[PDB]
């Protein structure tokens, strides 16, 4: 069809991406609540920083 | 008989922050991100043939 070369039509599903909100919420909690809290003997210090 | 009442987190605003140290990653439905194609590649007697 003449001067009809505007379309952006796609095929299939709509792309996405999952991302697991539960276990997401779940993990940082624990993180943040209790893994940064363990004893010093459990931690390490990161390469390349002083402290 | 259902008093009124305010949010007591909303009517004063405790700041605390969020708890955010852990990075999330949303990742594609397909685990590697199909893209362009590879060949499978065997050595032969020196060099790399498909």
């Amino acid at each position: 069809v003449a001067n009809s070369d505007n379309n952006y039509i796609g095929k299939g599903n709509l792309p996405a991406m999952e991302i697991n909100l539960a276990a997401n919420l779940w993990r940082s909690f624990l993180y943040s609540n209790v893994a940064l809290y363990l004893p010093d003997n459990l931690k390490f210090t990161p390469h390349n920083i002083q402290l | 008989q259902a008093m009124d009442s305010y949010d007591p987190e909303v009517r004063v605003i405790d700041n605390v922050g969020v708890e955010d140290e852990m990075p999330n990653y949303c990742f594609p439905l397909s685990g590697v991100q199909i893209g362009n194609r590879s060949h499978e590649v065997q050595r032969n007697q020196q060099q790399w043939q498909n």
